[PDB]
């Protein structure tokens, strides 16, 4: 059956620029049966365009649809931070009646911003359960690429940490990241200096936050 | 004395499917193998009747219904189908006794830039009964708010245009359709082969 | 106001059944094309089912024979009955109103998460991420709550019962090697506010009947 192939898979552009998103269909369809959607994280998809060119309610003129046959395009003029989203195309003329493209993920660039770094020792409450989680927070940085190096008495720790990254902020276009080092209480009590060392394009040299267990 | 099938099959213009045309055929000799034998048809499905068989029978009337739909929809013109065409535009009965004939009419019904004269009914509260024909154009109320005959949000014109353009894919191209149904009550039998 | 409010999603064992509801306001469900669309975690949109105003129904091949779409006109509600659930049915399920060439899919519900798994329900532990910075530094302090070891998703975190939203980051949950989720929620505030303002994370994990308000205090 019909396949919709979107490209590029990912796109990263600055405010004020123009994004061009392509949707290619594996067979020719009437343009009356193609639509575009915007899906921001945590939300349902929002209809932008239907019938290849018609703007849905609430869709401003800077969003433009075009195309015919096997080739369709969504153009987003005057990009802004809130345009961060996944954009999907959709056909509704061919079997089985509804098909979506795989989406183009749009990132909105901003000036480089270094993370603010914080380290959190485990709570006494958690230690009472027999486990120690040590948390390193990298707040409001750009670009997304960042390196967290855990050190315990200056031994570099591998295999015992997990990271999570927020979606790009819709207002300030930054990311934040948390890294959690997990130890047993007995292991945690065998060492003194807990440090997370952070590398990022916005830092001229790596930043280290640390604490001494018990201090 | 000869049935005017050419009037139906060779008509210059065909009806939109929602306003499908019915021709009553009476007091004539038919002969459908001459009609069937014709590489000029992409669909020729008969239900009940066999084609080479129809030359033998006598019905008290024959109806030729005709209209245009999309290539992908021809499959809905069959007993027991569902979909926008079967539900809201043209409906055959489960016990249909007749033949469905269709051919690609792209070279007649398409235009550069789209021919928008052919319509289908998109919105309708209930399914059509078999051989029911609904030509109303009342604004369709999709919500709680009355439309008062004005189109708007949740107030949609019920008919929509096909967009027949010549380079469309075959499933989006127009197909002309003729449905022959065979009527046997108990009275004169005015149509034989 | 016109809207579609979904419910019914949650944890179900493989082979089990769940019914999703979609309560409409304004739209008359029985007069519209109504659909269900699902989105597996991190994946794209997949159309699931449609019901016509005249009552015709259609289904994607991946759910045919196991899912049933239906409606109740008196409650103006759309349902999806899902049977013989499998791990790959795990997704956020959306209902939506379709207008086809008159407007495609213009209104969508908020989504309800279905998790198909035989892992047991477990409620989180909530631990403070206490601000290190002194209230006199003249700078910014970070504080938060670690919501640890829970199943299934989701949990919700607010701060000061929703009065504090600026500077909050609630991170995506991570699946730990135990098969339990963990997440942190953090907020940055002026360090000078640590002596005058109380900071409380409100955590709710409905599957385990866990509702926790934790005060996060400096140490
Ligand atoms: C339609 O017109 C063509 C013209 O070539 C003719 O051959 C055909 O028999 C006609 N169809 C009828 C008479 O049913």
């Amino acid at each position: 059956e019909i396949v919709l192939t979107q490209s590029p898979g990912t796109l990263s552009l600055s405010p004020g620029e123009r994004a061009t998103l392509s949707c290619r269909a594996s067979q020719s369809i009437s343009s009356s049966y193609l639509a575009w959607y915007q899906q921001k994280p945590g939300q349902a998809p929002r209809l932008l365009i239907y019938g290849a060119t018609s703007r849905a309610t609430g869709t401003p003129d800077r969003f433009s649809g075009s195309g015919s046959g096997t080739d369709f395009t969504l153009t987003i003029n005057r990009l802004e931070p809130e345009d961060f989203a996944v954009y999907y195309c959709q056909q509704y003329g061919s079997s089985p009646g509804y098909t979506f493209g795989q989406g183009t993920k749009l990132e909105i660039k901003r000036t480089v911003a270094a993370p603010s770094v914080f380290i959190f020792p485990p709570s006494d409450e958690q230690l009472k359960s027999g486990t120690a989680s040590v948390v390193c927070l990298l707040n409001n940085f750009y670009p997304r690429e960042a390196k967290v190096q855990w050190k315990v008495d200056n031994a570099l720790q591998s295999g015992n940490s997990q990271e999570s990254v927020t979606e790009q902020d819709s207002r300030d276009s930054t990311y934040s990241l948390g890294s959690t080092l997990t130890l047993s209480k007995a292991d945690y009590e065998k060492h003194k200096v807990y440090a997370c060392e952070v590398t990022h394009q916005g830092l001229s040299s790596p930043v280290t936050k640390s604490f001494n267990r018990g201090e | 004395n000869l049935c005017p099938f050419g009037e139906v099959f060779n008509a210059t213009r065909f009806a939109s499917v929602y306003a499908w045309n019915r021709k009553r055929i009476s007091n004539c000799v038919a002969d459908y193998s001459v009609l069937y034998n014709s590489a000029s048809f992409s669909t020729f499905k008969c239900y009940g009747v066999s084609p080479t068989k129809l030359n033998d029978l006598c019905f008290t009337n024959v109806y030729a219904d005709s209209f245009v739909i999309r290539g992908d929809e021809v499959r809905q013109i069959a007993p027991g189908q569902t979909g926008k065409i079967a539900d809201y535009n043209y409906k055959l009965p489960d016990d249909f006794t007749g033949c469905v004939i269709a051919w690609n009419s792209n070279n007649l019904d398409s235009k550069v830039g789209g021919n928008y004269n052919y319509l289908y009914r998109l919105f309708r509260k209930s399914n059509l009964k078999p051989f029911e024909r609904d030509i109303s154009t009342e604004i369709y109320q999709a919500g709680s708010t009355p439309c008062n005959g004005v189109e708007g949000f949740n107030c949609y014109f019920p008919l929509q245009s096909y967009g027949f353009q010549p380079t469309n894919g075959v499933g989006y191209q127009p197909y002309r359709v003729v449905v022959l149904s065979f009527e046997l009550l108990h009275a004169p039998a005015t149509v034989c082969g | 106001e016109v809207q579609l409010v979904e419910s019914g999603g949650g944890l179900i064992q493989p082979g089990g059944s769940l019914r999703l509801s979609c309560a409409a306001s304004g739209f008359i469900v029985s007069r519209n094309y109504m659909i269900w669309v699902r989105q597996a975690p991190g994946k794209g949109l997949e159309w699931v089912s449609v019901i016509y105003s005249g009552g015709s129904t259609f289904y994607a091949d991946s759910v045919k024979g196991r899912f049933t779409i239906s409606r109740d006109n008196s409650k103006n509600t759309l349902y999806l009955q899902m049977n013989s659930l499998r791990a790959e049915d795990t997704a956020v399920y959306y209902c939506a109103r379709d207008l086809e060439v008159a407007g495609a899919i213009d209104y969508w519900g908020q989504g309800t998460l279905v998790t198909v798994s035989s892992a047991s329900t477990k409620g989180p532990s909530v631990f403070p991420l206490a601000p290190s910075s002194k209230s006199t530094s003249g700078g910014t302090a970070a504080l938060g709550c670690l919501v640890k070891d829970y199943f299934p998703e989701p949990v919700t975190v607010s701060w000061n019962s929703g009065a504090l939203t600026s500077g909050v980051h609630t991170f995506p949950a991570v699946l730990q090697s135990s098969g339990l989720y963990s997440l942190s929620s953090v907020v940055t505030v002026p360090s000078s506010s640590l002596g005058t303002q109380t900071y409380i994370c409100n955590v709710n994990h409905k599957p385990s009947n866990t509702k926790v308000d934790k005060k996060v205090e400096p140490k």
